[PDB]
């Protein structure tokens, strides 16, 4: 018989939708870009980091875009 | 309210159709699982009753415990063999006529009349609330006999266990 | 008595073989080995075909040393016309043969490993075929012995691959040794089974590890003048401790001692490709003529004998690990179905040269 | 072991106790199952004329011992009897299976 | 309502592991329904403390022993059985 | 000379159920997760790439088949029976491979056997040729489209008993 | 009173219902005599009501003193004893 | 990924010619093979690493010659066609047409893809549904370097 | 309104668990692409779309409702349990006055699911590997409890979210890594164990949907120990040495939860099977043992407390 918040809207689906919009490509790029460069302790934090950071990454999955250019080539397709 | 008092109805359902799958199944097997199934329900039935520390313990030890043992023993098939067992004319009537002693005893007779009485110890000691610690202090201190008492029974239980299955 | 079936995808992956066990309770008891899976015909079909026609044919065998069955294919009919092999490439033959022994005990205690893991030891695999691409160019399907030695030269790289091998290997190997003085679980779970002496393993048929577990120093190319073995520096294990252990230690010294001769040979280089080429096609002649060489395993054998033609007339095969299998039936009696993966890791066999 | 066939495509032995397509347990009912990959049309006539015929040729070539070297002949003729038989346009091929490697070879122009 | 029914399923159980009980082919099915007899003193006991005595958790402290003993004929019963599978060829 | 199929219509002609078809068959050209099958020359693949003969459909023979080890092997793809395919990942399981004139304990090929989607070169090839291959079936497994779950059983038998002569 | 488990119930339905609906949109849509281990079964049942004793007297240890200390102590002295025994016999043997 | 458009499908009923520029990643072309599929035609399979003379093969009856191991004759026998047969392979009048799907961009000879893309402008239900030379995306450009 | 907030946290919980598992099976891919050497998160999901759309593959055995149930207990006997976790202050599923407790019974019920495996396939191969499951399940549930239950009585109680709060008085010291290390010794051989993980089949005729459910209780066991490793010695959300707490405090055990995925993972792979004769060593001779005595020691040691 509390309700200590009384709060309608936009205080748990904001964080929501930052949480699931502005953390998982900073994320992801963070996974692209220290992928070898790293301690095995970078790693286990790295792990535990997208461990903790899991349900973001439904939207980002199936988008590949800025990922393969390892030189500098022309689009001869 | 309607919920809980047709889940009871449901889970007596359940119970005494998995009651009769112990009894007058072929299978052993599928008799023991049935047995699982009916313990689980008394599980439920005792969340039902509101003693939940006593729903899980039976439901840790006496499918845990006993089941596993049970199963083991089952598939492990042995040997086949006035209340005595000799059927087929004497539980069938003593069944019956128990079993209407037993209706016309508990359908007849007002319980929550009797609910409405005896009301004073269980007003609920308002210090505490919880179940656990209120079964942990009437266990420990207040029945301290029996519980010291099943302490040498489980323990001969083991040591009888151990001195006859292994011959 | 519950009788395994024994399948035909073991949870092992050391080949195809089947041990139907009648197992009362845990123990094992009583082996029958059934074999004939993994079969070819080598002998009717080496009769079938010349020694250059079956020469690409020995491959099947010891396929994780592959060298030594077509070396051993190749010494036949060098021994059998009585052709020389000058010096420098019978010696970087003696190089390449050590190295395939060094790839065949550390292609066992690789997946030996994994049963009781795969890039522990493919960090130096991976420069292991690097030598073998730098060395013939395949990765373990080479075609390069002649009757005047290897059919190519050695590039001017892999000699200084060759040259980084001992440090790059050695230090790894020594980083491995230490892993059974420390870690109990192999002092517990491998510890025990091999309970074989020296005079029951001459009784039998035993020869390789099986030979060598019990202190004997037995080696067939120090008793028969081999390929100067006496110029090298030798250690061959007379380690007297029996068990499966005992047999890890002898491995570790095999390849310890083979590459104390590979970086004795490293700036020996005592002597053309193939001596003895005028024509592409040759002969053999008609001998009674039995070549052996010392296999990781203990004496391969061929048997020949010849028909002064383009086929041999008799051309049967003594396979070390297969002489090898006989012991299990034996070491089966008092152990569990735990202990018979430790058995068939510790036997050190594949099935290419068991049925063939 | 237990299993005791000579199991190839569009012959498989089978001793055993099938009736249906439920296997079991094995006896000397031998259920000779046909097409298993659906490689070619089989029409339902067809295959009694196939199995009558299978049927003649385990009549007429039993009397020694049943054991599988009698299998392998039986199954290596019951193959040429179905080639023969594609060969002559009483057997089409199937064309609905994920691979129609036309296994007999291109019926050619002649 | 309805939650006196628990005791009528209680009965049910009462005589149905009775009934197995005597006409039983083997040991471990009259055993498996003797656990049910228990079961239904147990849930009794269990009833009982919910409908009457919550201050006190006799019937709930009872139960934990009962089937505590419950488990010790179990366990003792399964090794007689056992000893007889042993004891047999 | 074929066989004519039905080719009616194509009944789930929806947006969500083709959008489905192809989310399930696209994905189920991405879980390749092979069993494995290795105990030959082509098991040295694996390490640079379950145990329950009944659940991996997409298992590639990557080994050298013979006439005894056939009869496991059909009964090992009737314990994969309906859903995928095997891919043949030897020249012994394409033509018998090396030993296709005169081997007689070797079967000339599991075309002859077992139905086969892509055929390889054959002995061991690079670490990438498997993943080519993978994804080469994958562009196999996204053109069908499940066959619109279209179904036939022979069932063939004689209930005559044969000249039996056991031992 | 139906408020600690009113949600357990629902949680119980839908976890009770999943796995037969997967079962029907999966079908709609596509002799040994060992008793060693049996032997270890029978030491656990005795040991596992000997830790359900256990259970409610450390949810209640706080209110009490050296006592129910004294009680389990003697309590867990009959398990150890059982445990020597198992021990000192031909009981668990591998 | 998974653009949901038949522009595939309305550039093979267009064009007809249309390499498909797609990774190694994954079954993610034979989704428009799939649609072809189930619009009634039937698709069979080629590939071009180890094709020669294309026209030679699709039509003209291609000889048999099978490879005897030393024990059987040359027996110098003429296979059917490629494509004739697949035209062949059609029992059913619904199928609209015929799709060729080729999947070796490599080791193909621009002129020989011309040739082919020519040869799929021969016979009105053939499809030409070659590959395009492993792109990062997936492309569909129509044949216009061959 | 009345049953849709009651069913939210139930629905945001089974999403929550099915991340979970997404996660450790992604998890051990990432631990052995370390080890061993985008698409592949929804690899996962591949995966168990592969494993859902398949055959039934049912014998000729007439145990069917066994044969369904069987997978079946052996998901609920994991899932049933996962109401039981306080993430942080709030946000746990019940209140739960006998937290850990229904954990152990939910636990103790699954050899009931691998005993009606053992049964519900028709194969000797997995009855023997059935046996072994539920002997093992059986055999390692005594000092894991053991364990429970000196934690609960370092706490002096059940419920997990008063033992969470319990172990932030003293501070960083006052977790129980440095209240029982060695417990927690005796909780990560018994959380790893258990599983058929740390040592090991038994599912050759179940196949499709059902092996799909094998997976996923197995993958769920490792979630609900590793949760367990959690809310018992390292902590729920505290980190001492409104709305925002509880969002710091998810992802305060999600990565106490990675660290123990990382660390029993690791520990599978550089540890091999003990063979089976060395598991009930350990079990019964050694490890019991040593879970009463220092259940007997910190039985002493809140004699001041
Ligand atoms: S084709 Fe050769 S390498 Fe390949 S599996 Fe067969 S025998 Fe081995």
């Amino acid at each position: 018989n509390q309700q200590e918040l009384s709060s309608v809207v936009l205080d748990i689906g904001i964080i929501s939708v930052w949480y699931f919009l502005v953390m998982p490509p900073i994320i992801m790029n963070w996974l692209r870009v220290r992928w070898y460069r790293r301690k095995f302790f970078e790693m286990y934090l790295q792990f535990m980091f997208v461990f903790m950071f899991f349900p973001g990454l439904l939207l980002w999955a199936p988008f590949l875009n800025f990922r393969k250019f390892p030189r500098d080539p022309n689009m001869k397709n | 309210g309607p919920i809980h008092d047709f889940l009871l109805v449901f889970l007596g359902s359940g119970l005494l159709v998995g009651g009769l799958g112990v009894v007058l199944l072929p299978n052993p097997i599928f008799s023991a699982f049935s047995l699982g199934f009916v313990l689980v329900c008394i599980s439920l039935l005792y969340i039902l009753s509101n003693s939940h520390f006593v729903a899980a313990a039976q439901l840790l030890i006496y499918v845990g415990a006993i089941n596993v043992l049970i199963i083991f023993a089952v598939m492990f098939m042995n040997d086949s063999e006035n209340l005595w067992t000799i059927g087929n004319g004497i539980t069938s009537l003593v069944c019956t006529t128990i079993l209407f002693l037993l209706m016309s005893t508990i359908l007849d007779t007002s319980w929550y009349g009797v609910i409405w009485t005896t009301k004073l110890n269980q007003i609920l000691e308002q210090d505490l609330i919880s179940n656990s610690q209120q079964i942990g202090i009437h266990l420990s201190t207040d029945f301290f006999l029996p519980f010291e008492l099943i302490s040498i029974i489980l323990l001969v239980a083991l040591i009888g266990a151990i001195s006859v299955a292994r011959q | 008595l519950m009788i395994v079936n024994m399948g035909p995808h073991h949870p092992s992956m050391h080949g195809v073989l089947r041990l139907i066990v009648t197992l009362d309770g845990e123990d094992v008891v009583d082996c029958e080995p059934i074999l004939g899976y993994l079969h070819r015909g080598m002998e009717k079909i080496a009769e079938n075909r010349a020694i250059i026609q079956y020469l690409p044919y020995v491959t099947r065998w010891d396929y994780l040393a592959t060298m030594f069955t077509e070396a051993i294919t190749v010494n036949g009919p060098e021994q059998l016309g009585n052709i020389q092999v000058p010096k420098r490439a019978s010696y970087i033959r003696v190089i390449m043969l050590e190295l395939s022994r060094i790839a065949s005990h550390l292609l066992w205690l690789g997946p030996f490993m994994a049963d009781i893991p795969f890039f522990y030891i493919f960090r130096e695999r991976e420069f292991v075929y690097d030598l073998f691409e730098a060395a013939t160019g395949m990765r373990m399907m080479h075609n390069f012995f002649r009757i005047g030695g290897i059919a190519a030269d050695l590039p001017y790289g892999w000699i200084d691959k060759c040259l980084d091998f001992c440090d790059y290997f050695l230090t790894e190997v020594v980083e491995y040794q230490k892993l059974i003085t420390r870690n109990p679980i192999f002092l517990e779970r491998v510890e025990g089974v091999g309970i074989i002496g020296g005079e029951e393993a001459i009784n039998w048929g035993l020869s390789g590890p099986m030979l060598r577990a019990s202190g004997i120093p037995w080696d067939l190319r120090k008793i028969d003048r081999y390929e100067s073995y006496d110029e090298f520096e030798w250690e061959i294990q007379w380690q007297k401790q029996g068990d499966s252990l005992a047999r890890y230690l002898v491995r570790l010294s095999e390849m310890t001692e083979s590459i104390k001769i590979i970086q004795q040979a490293l700036e020996g280089l005592p002597y053309r490709f193939i001596s003895k080429k005028p024509s592409p096609t040759f002969e053999l002649s008609k001998q009674e003529l039995y070549v052996r060489v010392e296999a990781p395993k203990g004496e391969l054998g061929i048997f020949l004998i010849g028909d002064q033609s383009g086929f041999p007339w008799r051309w049967k095969i003594r396979p070390p690990g297969f002489i090898n299998l006989q012991i299990l039936p034996e070491l089966v009696k008092r152990m569990k179905l735990a202990d018979i993966m430790t058995i068939l890791g510790s036997i050190d066999i594949i099935m290419g040269e068991v049925d063939r | 072991g237990q299993w005791l066939s000579s199991v190839t495509r569009h012959v498989r032995i089978y001793a055993a106790y099938i009736d249906p397509e439920t296997c079991e347990s094995q006896m000397d009912k031998l259920t000779l199952i046909l097409d298993p990959t659906e490689e070619f049309v089989w029409d339902d006539e067809s295959c009694n004329k196939v199995y009558s015929y299978f049927q003649e040729l385990v009549d007429h070539y039993e009397g020694a011992p049943l054991t599988e070297y009698t299998l392998r002949l039986i199954g290596s003729d019951v193959e040429h009897y179905i080639r023969k038989m594609l060969f002559d346009g009483e057997i089409q091929y199937n064309m609905d299976a994920r691979v129609l490697n036309f296994s007999m070879g291109k019926p050619r122009v002649q | 309502m309805i939650l006196e029914h628990v005791l009528v399923l209680s009965a049910y159980l009462f005589l149905i592991g009775l009934y197995g009980l005597i006409t039983s082919r083997n040991m471990v099915r009259a055993l498996m329904c003797l656990e049910l007899i228990l079961n239904a003193v147990n849930m009794n006991f269990v009833t009982f403390s919910d409908f009457f005595d919550n201050s006190q958790l006799k019937g709930e402290i009872f139960c934990i022993f009962v089937i505590a003993i419950a488990a010790a004929e179990a366990a003792i019963g399964l090794a007689i059985v056992s000893s007889i599978y042993r004891n047999r060829k | 000379s074929i066989k004519f199929p039905i080719l009616d219509r194509t009944t789930k002609n929806s947006v969500i159920s083709t959008t489905l078809n192809d989310l399930s068959n696209w994905s189920r050209l991405s879980s390749l997760w092979p069993l494995l099958y290795g105990t030959s020359c082509c098991f040295i693949e694996f390490a640079s790439l379950r145990s329950s003969p009944r659940q991996a459909d997409l298992i590639l023979t990557a080994g050298t088949v013979t006439m005894k080890m056939a009869p496991s092997l059909v009964r090992l793809y009737e314990q994969m029976p309906e859903p995928k395919y095997v891919i043949a990942m030897g020249a012994c399981t394409i033509t018998g491979g090396m030993f296709s004139t005169d081997s007689y304990s070797t079967v000339r090929g599991v075309d002859k056997l077992i139905p086969v989607d892509v055929y390889l070169p054959g002995c061991p090839p690079k670490p990438e040729a498997v993943i080519d291959a993978i994804t080469k079936l994958r562009k196999k497994i996204a053109r069908e489209i499940y066959k619109d779950r279209i179904r036939r059983c022979f069932t063939t038998n004689h209930k005559f008993f044969v000249v039996r002569s056991p031992h | 009173l139906l408020y600690e488990y009113d949600i357990f119930w629902a949680f119980l339905l839908i976890s009770s219902a999943i796995p037969v609906l997967a079962f029907l949109i999966s079908g709609v849509l596509s002799l040994q005599f060992r008793i060693r281990y049996y032997m270890f079964a029978l030491v656990f049942v005795v040991f596992d009501v000997e830790t359900v004793f256990l259970y409610p007297w450390a949810m209640s240890f706080d209110v009490l003193g050296v006592s129910a200390f004294i009680e389990a102590f003697i309590f867990v002295l009959i398990l150890i004893l059982g445990l020597v025994y198992a021990w000192r016999k031909g009981a668990l043997e591998w | 990924v998974k653009p949901d458009i038949g522009q595939w499908l309305q550039d093979v009923e267009e064009h007809k010619a249309i390499a498909i520029y797609a990774p190694h990643e994954g079954g993610y072309e034979g989704r428009y093979l799939n649609r072809l599929k189930m619009q009634g035609y039937y698709f069979l399979d080629i590939s071009a690493r180890g094709l020669g003379d294309p026209e030679t093969t699709l039509l003209k009856n291609y000889p048999v010659c099978p490879a005897h191991l030393g024990k059987q004759p040359i027996a110098r026998w003429y296979y059917p066609p490629e494509v004739d047969y697949r035209l062949a392979a059609l029992p059913p009048s619904a199928k609209g047409l015929v799709v060729w799907v080729l999947e070796a961009k490599v080791l193909s000879k621009s002129e020989l893809q011309f040739l082919a893309l020519l040869p799929s402008l021969r016979p009105n239900v053939r499809v030409i549904a070659e590959c395009g030379n492993w792109r990062k995306f997936v492309w569909k450009p129509l044949a216009e370097i061959a | 309104y009345g049953l849709i907030w009651i069913f939210v946290p139930i629905f945001s919980l089974v999403l929550g668990i099915i991340t979970g598992v997404l996660v450790i099976v992604w998890l051990e891919r990432e631990i052995s692409a370390g080890i061993q050497q985008p698409l592949g998160i929804l690899q996962a999901l591949a995966d168990g779309t592969k494993l859902l759309f398949k055959e039934n593959l049912r014998p000729s055995r007439g145990n069917t409702p066994l044969f369904s149930i069987g997978p079946s207990i052996a998901v609920i006997s994991i899932l049933l349990s996962y109401s039981v976790i306080p993430f942080s202050n709030h946000l746990v599923l019940a209140d739960l006055n006998i937290g850990i407790f229904l954990w152990i019974a939910i636990s103790s019920i699954a050899p009931i699911g691998l005993l009606m495996s053992g049964y519900g396939s028709n194969n000797k191969y997995s009855f023997l590997g059935g046996l072994r499951a539920a002997a093992q399940s059986i055999s390692y549930e005594i000092p894991l409890t053991l364990c429970v239950l000196s934690i609960s009585l370092l706490s002096n109680s059940l419920s997990t979210v008063d033992i969470v709060e319990a172990q932030s008085k003293y501070g960083f010291w006052g977790w129980n890594l440095w209240r029982q290390p060695i417990g927690f010794i005796i909780f990560l051989i018994s959380s790893l164990a258990e599983c058929e993980r740390l040592p090991f089949g038994y599912q050759t005729e179940y196949s499709g949907i059902k092996f799909g459910l094998f997976y996923v209780a197995s993958y769920l066991n490792l979630l609900i120990s590793s949760l367990f490793v959690t809310v018992l010695y390292l902590g729920g959300w505290n980190i001492s040495i409104q709305i925002f707490g509880t969002t710091i405090g998810i992802f305060i055990t999600l990565a106490k939860t990675y660290l123990f995925l990382f660390v029993s993972i690791a520990t599978r792979w550089t540890l091999p099977r003990l063979r089976m004769d060395q598991l009930l060593n350990l079990g019964w001779k050694f490890l019991l043992p040593i879970s009463l005595g220092n259940l007997l020691l910190t039985t002493s040691f809140q004699l001041f407390s």
